[PDB]
């Protein structure tokens, strides 16, 4: 109960919605042979449907008045009432990837601008420097707060503008 | 690296072990003494752990010879690795103290020896007395040589003195591994090995005990 | 110099042989530089002088037989009316407390700031003493040995009531009654396994 | 087969490889850890 | 020169002689986080201080838990002793923890502002006569002055072999609390305790016995 809300192990909408659930499945695991390849699949899909429920009621997700999981998107809500995994947690393990995909471009971009022409290493990429940059690109935060400290992040007023 | 004497009659030397260390035959196979720096204060240290493990045979040894012949001792007959638990005349903890006091002055009086050679050779009450100049670290001599020993043939006797040491070094530790397997007096042990020498060897107390 | 503190070892050459209580003992470099060194020549004096102050009033107290040096501050909490000669003074904590912020700043920042001073010559001698002819150097020298060994003598008896609990002479007539059995090891702290 | 291996670094190759290996990889993780909504231990 | 494996080129930033000059340079940095010699001068001190926390730490965990292993003390485990002695305690642990961060932050800016520009706290005038002694050494992670009561620095020979002796025994500190926390996770007992699990049967007791090894 953060802002009108109730942990999903507390309320009944999400027991009902769960058992409406099991309830598809199985007045469609009624028309099969107990051990035909149909209803083996049709319970192993209700296995998987109980264990996402246990493990949605398990980490506290709060739910609403339709018996959902919630997400509370603000640190300090989420730190506060231990919910930095639904967004505060996932919010930088992207940022380590998009980072990094980001830092991996990069650096290829600016490993391949001084050479003969550059452009054949882009429709044509050069693997193993690709690989290399792939690997060593892991500590990419911490290249980036050096690569900032120098001001070789940003390029000065040698861009290309038109008419200011 | 020359026709010394040495640990494996035949195999090379590496050199460093010439002879001017007292009672060396070249056995350093893990070439520990590269660096001459580190060979100083290993010499000191064989030195230092070799003469407290002689005062620890012969103070284990003797003890235990006379309790197993018998005299009346407050303490005779216990293991010196009971000694600790037997009470005295103050607990433990003075004795700790009053020891940690003592060699806290003696083994700091060594060291400046150490890196200053003969620069430790007078007294701070009685400015009177000294120890004669050009001593070597490790054998400061003066009173620590009151019967006048060290006046000629000192290298044979520094070679008695590091082959007694290593072999009470090896006693030592024999004392530890051969009161922690077997849990008896180290000359109760002599007794059983020589009550029936090939029924007990190590293997067989090994194979007993596993 | 008079004195070596180590013998064997080498003077430092940022000690002046001419300044009182020299014994080159240095370890840390930690008065290398001049202007340290002159700040701290004044205060070590100035720690020798208060804490020998500090020692002829911890051990007064339990030679004229008045509780200690660390019960003469407790009679803030838990009551009042304390003491001096058997005396009584009606004083709470607050007046005294602000008496001795004010009327002892009017006397140190009068001393500090006003120079660097360390033996002012004047009213501060009203026997006549340091003319500083010849005897300058050897009662600043007697002044810094038993200055240096108050401190000690302050510092050993924090630490003696934070192990034992117990007074200065309250343990050294302990020391005095069983000796073997009644030193910094018989407790638990100092010593800490056997 | 240098020039097969050129080939095989152009930009729709690199693409449609490492495309199925990004698929891939999520696709076992999502097979071997069913329904990731939140951050569990 | 003696590198981490006997048959890679190691990377050249790691072959200058700034670099060959440095403490326990084994030629490892597969991943290329050195490559500015700036930022390599900053991860060296962030390997000097990692290392000598984590021998203190690994040090307070393992003499303790030896000692109380076999007897004479009786010191909990590391992850529990914050569990208890907070009941033997003068203040709960966010006051501590506050007065802490204050006491480490006036430390660790000083020491930022040394690793930004080296001399800086030797400037006259910072603290009462004691900033003298506060320029450290030559090189900075290893200032000595009031950190080297013993005087181990005043030789410029066997230096060097100091600083390997340092930062070999750091690393494996580090490796040592890594361990800590992962064998705690992975079977929940203390270091000592399983110390004695895998010598009391080795073959069987280890780290493919339980689930952190699947397949
Ligand atoms: C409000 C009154 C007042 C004022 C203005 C001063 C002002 C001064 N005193 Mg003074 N003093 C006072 C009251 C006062 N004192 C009282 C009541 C006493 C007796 C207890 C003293 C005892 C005294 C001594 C003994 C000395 C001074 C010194 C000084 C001067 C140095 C200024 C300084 O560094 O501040 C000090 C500011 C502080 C915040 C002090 C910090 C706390 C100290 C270090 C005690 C902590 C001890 C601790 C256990 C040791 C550190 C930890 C260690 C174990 C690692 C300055 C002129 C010194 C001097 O003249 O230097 C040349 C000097 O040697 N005074
Ligand atoms: C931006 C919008 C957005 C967002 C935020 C999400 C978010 C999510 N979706 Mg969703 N989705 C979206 C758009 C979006 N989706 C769209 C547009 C579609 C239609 C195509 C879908 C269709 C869809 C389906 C069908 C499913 C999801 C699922 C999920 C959940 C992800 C679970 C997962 O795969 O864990 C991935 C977790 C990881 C930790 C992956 C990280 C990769 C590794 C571990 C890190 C790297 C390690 C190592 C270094 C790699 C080795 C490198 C190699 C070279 C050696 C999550 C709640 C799944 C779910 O459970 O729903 C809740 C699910 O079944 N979505
Ligand atoms: C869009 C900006 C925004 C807004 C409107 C709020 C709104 C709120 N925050 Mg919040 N917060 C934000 C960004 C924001 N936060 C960010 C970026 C951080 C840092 C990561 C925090 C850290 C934070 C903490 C630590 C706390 C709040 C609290 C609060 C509440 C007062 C309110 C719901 C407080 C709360 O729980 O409500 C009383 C509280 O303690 N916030
Ligand atoms: C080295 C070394 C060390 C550390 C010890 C340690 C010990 N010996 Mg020991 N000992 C040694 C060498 C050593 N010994 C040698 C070389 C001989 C021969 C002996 C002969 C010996 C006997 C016969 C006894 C001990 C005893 C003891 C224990 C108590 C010491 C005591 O009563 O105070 C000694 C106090 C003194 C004041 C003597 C110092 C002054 C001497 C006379 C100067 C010469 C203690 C564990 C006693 C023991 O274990 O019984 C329980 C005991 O009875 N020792
Ligand atoms: C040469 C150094 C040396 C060695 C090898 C030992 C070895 C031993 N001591 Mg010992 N001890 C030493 C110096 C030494 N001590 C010193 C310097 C003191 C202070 C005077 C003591 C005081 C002491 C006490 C009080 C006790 C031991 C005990 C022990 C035994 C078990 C303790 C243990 O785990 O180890 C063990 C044989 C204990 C013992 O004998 O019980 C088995 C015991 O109670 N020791
Ligand atoms: C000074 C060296 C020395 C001597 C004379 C002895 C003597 C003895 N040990 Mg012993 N021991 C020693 C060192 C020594 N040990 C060391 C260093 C350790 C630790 C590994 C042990 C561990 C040990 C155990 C665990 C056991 C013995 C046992 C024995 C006894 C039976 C012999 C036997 O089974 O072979 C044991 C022989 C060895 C372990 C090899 C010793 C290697 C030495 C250093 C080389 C030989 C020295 C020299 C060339 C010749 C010695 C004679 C000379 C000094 C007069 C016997 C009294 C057994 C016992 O008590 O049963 C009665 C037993 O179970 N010892
Ligand atoms: C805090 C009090 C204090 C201060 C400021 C000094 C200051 C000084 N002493 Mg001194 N000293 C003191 C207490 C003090 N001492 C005590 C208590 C003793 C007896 C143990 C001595 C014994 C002594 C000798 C024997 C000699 C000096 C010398 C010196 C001078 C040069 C060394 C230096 O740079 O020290 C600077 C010192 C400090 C900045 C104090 C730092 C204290 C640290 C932070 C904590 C110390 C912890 C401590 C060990 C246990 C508590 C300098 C004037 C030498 C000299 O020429 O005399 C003038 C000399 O040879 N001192
Ligand atoms: C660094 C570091 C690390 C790795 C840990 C790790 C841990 N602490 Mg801890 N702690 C730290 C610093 C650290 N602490 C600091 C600086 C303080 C002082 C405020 C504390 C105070 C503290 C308390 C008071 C407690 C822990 C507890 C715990 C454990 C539960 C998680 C875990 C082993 C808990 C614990 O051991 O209970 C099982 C606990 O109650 N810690
Ligand atoms: C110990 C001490 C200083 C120790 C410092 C030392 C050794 C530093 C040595 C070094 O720096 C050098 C020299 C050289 C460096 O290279 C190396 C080291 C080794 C680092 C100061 C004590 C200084 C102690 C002092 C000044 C004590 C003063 C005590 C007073 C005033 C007490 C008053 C009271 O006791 C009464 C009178 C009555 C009670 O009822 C009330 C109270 C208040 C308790
Ligand atoms: C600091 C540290 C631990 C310090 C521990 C402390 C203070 C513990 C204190 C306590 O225990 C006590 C005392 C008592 C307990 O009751 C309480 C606590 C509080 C628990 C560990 C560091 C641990 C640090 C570790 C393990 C770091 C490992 C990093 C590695 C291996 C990186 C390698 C690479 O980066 C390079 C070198 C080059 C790249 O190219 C390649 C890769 C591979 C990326």
């Amino acid at each position: 109960d953060i802002a009108g809300l109730t942990p999903c192990s507390e309320s009944k909408a999400y027991a009902k919605l769960e058992k409406k659930e099991l309830k598809t499945l199985e007045k469609r695991l009624k028309q099969y042979e107990a051990d035909s390849a149909p209803a083996v699949a049709l319970k192993a899909t209700m296995e998987r449907t109980k264990a996402r429920f246990a493990n949605y009621a398990k980490a506290g997700l709060l739910c609403g008045n339709d018996g959902l999981p919630h997400l509370i998107a603000d640190p300090g809500l989420a730190l506060k009432y231990g919910h930095a995994g639904e967004v505060f947690i996932p919010t930088f393990g992207f940022l380590y990837v998009a980072g990094y995909i980001g830092y991996v471009g990069r650096q290829y971009l600016i490993a391949v601008k001084g050479e003969a022409k550059p452009t054949d290493k882009e429709i044509i990429i050069d693997v193993p420097l690709a690989t290399k940059l792939a690997w060593q690109g892991a500590g990419w935060p911490l290249a980036a707060v050096q690569e900032l400290q120098r001001g070789t992040l940003l390029e000065k007023e040698e861009n290309i503008t038109v008419s200011p | 690296d020359a026709a010394l004497p040495s640990w494996m009659p035949g195999a090379d030397l590496p050199g460093y072990l010439n002879g001017t260390l007292p009672g060396d035959f070249g056995f350093d196979p893990l070439y520990l003494g590269q660096d001459p720096v580190k060979l100083k204060w290993y010499a000191q240290a064989e030195l230092m752990n070799a003469r407290f493990a002689m005062l620890a045979v012969a103070g284990i040894l003797v003890p235990e010879l006379l309790s197993n012949i018998g005299f009346s001792w407050p303490g005779a007959g216990v293991a010196w690795y009971d000694a600790g638990k037997f009470e005295y005349f103050a607990p433990a903890s003075s004795l700790f103290g009053v020891q940690m006091l003592l060699f806290a002055w003696v083994e700091i009086r060594r060291y400046q020896d150490f890196v200053k050679p003969g620069s430790a050779n007078q007294d701070p009450i009685f400015t009177n007395n000294k120890l004669p100049d050009g001593n070597e670290p490790g054998y400061p001599g003066g009173i620590f040589d009151p019967f006048g020993w060290s006046k000629g043939d000192i290298k044979s006797l520094k070679l008695k003195e590091i082959k007694n040491g290593r072999l009470a070094m090896l006693a030592f530790a024999g004392f530890i591994g051969q009161a922690y397997t077997t849990g008896t007096t180290p000359l109760k042990n002599l007794s059983t090995h020589l009550a029936d020498p090939w029924s007990t060897t190590v293997w067989q107390n090994d194979l007993a005990r596993l | 110099k008079a004195g070596n503190w180590l013998p064997g070892s080498d003077a430092p050459a940022w000690l002046p042989d001419d300044l009182p209580g020299n014994y080159g003992f240095d370890p840390l470099s930690l008065g290398k530089e001049p202007a340290s060194l002159k700040r701290f020549t004044e205060s070590e004096v100035i720690h020798g002088r208060w804490a020998m102050l500090g020692v002829a009033g911890s051990l007064a107290v339990e030679l004229l037989g008045y509780g200690n040096w660390y019960d003469a501050p407790l009679w803030a909490v838990n009551g009042g009316k304390a003491t001096w000669f058997g005396i009584e003074v009606p004083f709470d904590l607050n007046a005294l407390l602000a008496f001795e912020f004010v009327a002892m700043a009017a006397a140190e920042g009068q001393r500090g700031d006003a120079g660097g001073v360390v033996y002012p010559g004047g009213a501060f001698d009203p026997l006549g003493f340091a003319k500083d002819s010849s005897k300058s150097g050897e009662l600043k020298l007697k002044e810094i040995k038993n200055g240096r060994l108050a401190m000690v003598a302050f510092l050993g008896f924090v630490a003696q009531h934070a192990a034992t609990g117990k007074g200065p002479i309250a343990a050294l007539g302990e020391h005095l009654a069983n000796p073997w059995g009644a030193n910094f090891a018989t407790n638990g702290i100092s010593v800490p396994f056997f | 087969m240098k020039d097969f291996t050129t080939y095989l670094s152009t930009a729709p190759v690199i693409a449609t490889i490492w495309f199925t290996f990004t698929a891939g990889l999520l696709i076992e993780i999502n097979r071997y850890f069913p329904d990731p909504l939140v951050f569990s231990f | 020169r003696q590198s981490w494996l006997p048959g890679s080129q190691i990377p050249a930033h790691l072959d200058t002689p700034a670099a060959q000059a440095l403490a326990g340079n084994f030629g490892f940095d597969p991943l290329g986080l050195g490559k500015d010699p700036v930022a390599l001068r900053w991860y060296q001190q962030a390997e000097l201080i990692h290392c000598r926390t984590a021998m203190a730490g690994v040090a307070g965990i393992l003499i303790p838990g030896l000692l109380t292993k076999a007897g004479a003390l009786n010191v909990p485990e590391w992850y529990d002793a914050g569990k208890v002695a907070i009941e033997n305690s003068f203040a709960p642990w966010g006051s501590l923890l506050a007065v802490q961060l204050f006491l480490c932050g006036f430390v660790e800016a000083k020491r930022w502002q040394d690793i930004r520009k080296p001399g800086s706290q030797g400037e006259p005038g910072s603290f009462l006569g004691f900033e003298a002694s506060l320029k450290g050494t030559s090189e900075l992670g290893y200032p000595g002055g009031p950190f080297d009561p013993l005087g181990l620095s005043k030789e410029a020979d066997k230096w060097a072999d100091w600083k390997l002796k340092e930062v070999k025994n750091g690393r494996l500190a580090m490796l040592a609390f890594l361990g800590f926390v992962a064998q705690k996770y992975a079977t929940g007992a203390g270091p000592v305790d399983n110390l004695a699990a895998h010598l009391k049967d080795p073959w069987h007791v280890n780290y493919a016995t339980n689930g952190v090894s699947l397949p």
